[PDB]
């Protein structure tokens, strides 16, 4: 018990005191992986919503702070260092709707869905998957039909029909249907829209971590 | 009689498996989870209530049958103290985890911040004064009186005799029955009406079945809360408001209701500790 | 509750 | 075609290389090997007094 | 496609050539030698700072302390011995993969996913720890960082890149790009005249500092290789890849020395590492334990199955008293 020691010891609980503070700290705020093809328009959602590898959001909303980590700018293999981000609270997932008849988007993007989806870091973790292009898509349904893409739609030409096809068909891409829920919702210029619907889906995902910590689910 | 042995039998099994539930209890908690949520830290200190009050059954069966207290006023003033501290104990820590699962379920943005171990242990030493603000009083006021053939822990009466003595019991049953009633059916009825709109439940069938799970266990938790602690204070406000006949069927009716209350007692570490998922995991 |  | 070059260009320069017999490596290695077996806390036990630990 | 054609003959010919003049037959030669047999490791001290899964662990010079970075993003620095806390150094780049401790102590360089290598002071007055040099020119993510000295450091980046930098100058000095696919893990020499880089193209490339070209590449893989560790003489390294084999490459000998494999070990390596001696192999899988190799005898000396999770990193001391085991629990195990 000499004199150093002591004050190493000292020092060492000082440094524990400064750890638990800022886990405490780090424990409140909310991470979010946004994710997507590449010019699906998620610079756009991301200019939406209030204010190098990877760029870092943070931003508050009704007292809740999240941390919005957007890697697509990144050009490398997703799955070697995608367990980096395991025990996110969610996946904002952006795909170009109106991207259909460019040659052929849609089908490596929902193929990047099956990776994302499916993933097994990822099986637990809800994805909030956001349809953007919302203007020009019913311009461009009404000159070009959406049989192009998919053979086996039948169906006429309108936008209320064939938004929720291109909806049931990512929705139902999902093997885990009881586990891990796919929120869909068509990006709009309305006021703020967009931040409350992640801000009710990430309400939904504390309520089901308390209710796994509580013991009753 | 035979009653007699009955009742004796009654308290000694419902104090065995009372005392052995509660081991168990603090057996896994001890071993095995090692108090990581907060929780735990109430399930520890429903055990430890429940295991302290069920070990006062000993000591009141013989009371019945032997009809004197050979043991001392000291023990008799410990024996009081233990009866009420724990019984106020344990309710307002089911109280308290009422109010735990209503913030955690109905407020999550809050509950970030206040569901931390920390705020568990200064609530449950909170609980443990807010419990001793009237255990120490009856531990005073607890003395042994001499009949003319018995010895009785009872109990000692300041004139007036009967407003404190009535002033007492009526307290004792509003503090213990209406508010925490009304409490736990309150949270737990604004807990499932939330549960209700999420849609992590109220989608397909196999969600369905969980939602309704979690809707039965709250109901079996609020019914076997009302069905155990109704009788024993229903019989005590009768005897407050009239003089009853003695009669052999009274005579069991009174240790029957006291089991029925024990029972809560022994029936909280079953509903609550091992029912629980973390709990299921751990095997 | 109830003895004593 | 001068990526194609390039790596054409370090075969061959990566193909003018010394070659030594596997039986005098491997022999090598198993020598340092005996050599520094007893300068090991790993294969030979320490008593705990003069261990730091 | 003369010259793919050239390229392929020179492939084929240089092939032939390692397969004709080597014939190892090593198992028959090392039997002589009798086995470890089995040997237990006890944990010492079990270190309790972190919140969060631990992604890189790296020992000293004087093996007194070590420096550990979790996910939460700080790099705490240990004692082996008394479990004290030295320093406490907080991230901006949270995203951290590698962590390098320099030879005479006074750095350390941190980062890898945000493409910043930050290297900080340790030994310096003024109070407090302060940030030295913020190192950037890549664009995919820093896998692992290595302080051939103070004055130069050696990185491995994912866009297919490795790069040395001199610390006053703050630029590039040589970049490396042979390979065709990203690098995983880097390891230096004990001398530190050349190190070898392996990649997800199952290869692994050496690479000397001063030349600046790759002299040799070992292939024998059929996956993505995580570990690198060179041997104490410095003429061999043994490479661990996701099918649970751990190929040992000889430099001289310029073929696959031993393999290492198990039947109901099909995982994948996250770390590799060596004693000082040599003789046991520490692989780290991903099926919650770390297991003891012997280098001479291809057969399992021990399992410490001290982690309930998988072992992101794990240390051998320079001395050679411990070896210290990282995983993602926010557990840190000393093993002696």
């Amino acid at each position: 018990l000499s004199a150093e020691d002591k004050a190493a010891v000292e020092r060492s609980k000082m440094i524990d005191r400064n750890l638990r503070e800022d886990g405490e700290k780090a424990a409140r705020e909310v991470k979010l992986l946004l994710l997507g093809a590449g010019e699906s328009g998620k610079s756009t959602i991301v200019k939406q919503m209030k204010i190098t590898g990877i760029v870092e959001t943070h931003f508050t909303f009704k007292d809740l702070h999240f941390k919005m980590f957007d890697v697509g700018a990144q050009r490398s293999e997703r799955k070697k260092w995608i367990h980096c981000f395991e025990g996110v609270t969610a996946i904002i997932f952006c795909v170009a709707l109106s991207d259909y008849d460019l040659v052929n988007r849609m089908h490596e993007s929902m193929k990047l869905f099956d990776s994302i989806c499916n993933n097994k870091w990822f099986t637990d973790t809800s994805i909030i998957l956001f349809l953007n292009k919302k203007d020009l898509f019913e311009e461009k349904i009404k000159k070009s039909p959406l049989t192009i893409c998919y053979p086996e739609y039948a169906g006429s030409n309108t936008y209320e029909e064939a938004a929720a096809y291109i909806q049931c068909q990512f929705e139902d891409l999902n093997k885990r249907k009881d586990t891990k829920e796919i929120y869909t919702h068509f990006t709009c210029s309305t006021d703020t829209k967009n931040v409350q619907f992640v801000f009710d889906a990430v309400t939904d995902v504390i309520i089901k971590n308390n209710l796994k910590d509580c013991g009753l689910f | 009689m035979i009653t007699a042995i009955t009742i004796m039998a009654l308290y000694s099994i419902v104090c065995v498996v009372g005392l052995f539930g509660n081991f168990l209890v603090m057996y896994v908690i001890v071993r095995y989870t090692k108090m990581k949520t907060a929780t735990n830290i109430y399930i520890f200190n429903l055990a430890l209530a429940d295991a302290l009050a069920t070990s006062t059954l000993p000591f009141q069966s013989v009371n019945y049958l032997m009809g004197t207290w050979p043991f001392g006023t000291i023990l008799c003033k410990i024996v009081i103290s233990i009866d009420y501290y724990n019984m106020f104990t344990s309710i307002f820590t089911l109280c308290t985890m009422s109010v735990d699962r209503y913030i955690a379920v109905c407020h999550p943005v809050k509950a970030l911040d206040f569901r931390t171990p920390r705020n568990a242990k200064i609530i449950n030493v909170c609980n443990w004064i807010l419990s001793s603000a009237i255990g120490l009083p009856v531990m005073f006021m607890a003395t042994t009186k001499y009949r003319q053939g018995s010895i009785d822990c009872t109990l000692t009466f300041s004139h007036p005799t009967w407003y404190w003595e009535n002033l007492l019991k009526i307290c004792v049953f509003i503090f213990a029955f209406i508010m925490p009633v009304l409490i736990i059916t309150v949270c737990y009825g604004l807990m499932i009406l939330r549960l209700k709109s999420v849609r992590m439940l109220s989608g397909s069938k196999e969600k369905d079945r969980n939602l309704r799970r979690i809707t039965r266990m709250v109901l079996v938790v609020v019914a076997v809360f009302i069905v155990c602690w109704t009788p024993i204070h229903i019989y005590v406000i009768i005897k407050a408001l009239v003089t009853i006949p003695e009669t052999t069927f009274q005579t069991v009716s009174w240790h029957f209701c006291i089991a029925l209350g024990y029972t809560n007692s022994c029936l909280n570490p079953v509903l609550y500790a091992f029912l629980d998922e973390n709990f299921k995991r751990c095997f | 509750y109830x003895g004593f | 075609i001068a990526q194609a070059r390039k790596l054409v260009e370090q075969l061959k320069m990566e193909a003018n290389i010394d070659r030594i017999k596997v039986s005098k490596a491997a022999a090598d290695l198993m020598a340092y090997c005996e050599a520094h077996a007893k300068e090991d806390p790993l294969l030979t036990p320490v008593p705990a007094s003069e261990n730091p630990f | 496609d003369q010259l793919r054609q050239e390229a392929e003959q020179l492939k084929n010919q240089i092939r032939d050539a390692r397969k004709a003049c080597a014939d190892a037959t090593l198992s028959q030669i090392t039997n002589n030698i009798d086995p470890v047999g089995r040997i237990q490791m006890r944990t010492r001290r079990t270190l309790r700072g972190h919140l969060a899964k631990i992604y890189a662990m790296h020992w000293g010079t004087d093996s007194r302390l070590l420096v550990s970075a979790s996910q939460d993003g700080k790099l705490i620095i240990w004692d082996s011995y008394t479990t004290n806390k030295v320093h406490a150094i907080p991230l901006r780049s949270s995203w951290v993969m590698t962590c390098a401790y320099a030879p005479s102590g006074n750095y350390v360089a941190c980062g890898g996913l945000d493409n910043i290598c930050s290297i900080y002071n340790l030994k310096t007055r003024e109070g407090n720890v302060r940030v030295s040099r913020e190192l950037a020119g890549h664009t995919g993510y820093l896998s692992c960082c290595r302080f051939l000295d103070d004055n130069q450091i050696v990185t491995s980046s994912g866009d297919t890149t490795c790069a040395l930098w001199d610390i006053e100058t703050g630029q590039q000095t040589t970049t490396f790009t042979g390979h065709t696919g990203d690098v995983m893990s880097l390891s230096l020499a004990p001398d530190t005249r050349l190190f070898v880089s392996g990649a997800c193209d199952a290869s692994a490339k050496l690479w000397d500092v001063r030349e600046g070209m790759c002299r040799q590449t070992f292939t024998g893989h059929e996956s993505d290789i995580n570990a690198i560790c060179f041997f104490p003489n410095g003429n061999a390294f043994a490479t661990g890849s996701d099918d649970a084999t751990c190929r040992l490459f000889d430099l001289r000998a310029d073929q696959e020395l031993m393999t290492y494999s198990h039947d109901n070990i099909i995982c994948g390596i996250t770390s590799v590492s060596f004693s000082k001696s040599g003789r046991l192999l520490l692989a780290g899988y991903d099926d919650f334990n770390c297991n003891v190799w012997d280098a001479l005898k291809a057969d399992r000396a021990g399992v410490l199955a001290g982690h309930d999770n998988r072992v992101s990193c794990l240390g051998v001391t320079d001395d050679g008293m411990a070896v210290a085991t990282g995983s993602w629990d926010s557990f840190l195990k000393i093993w002696n």
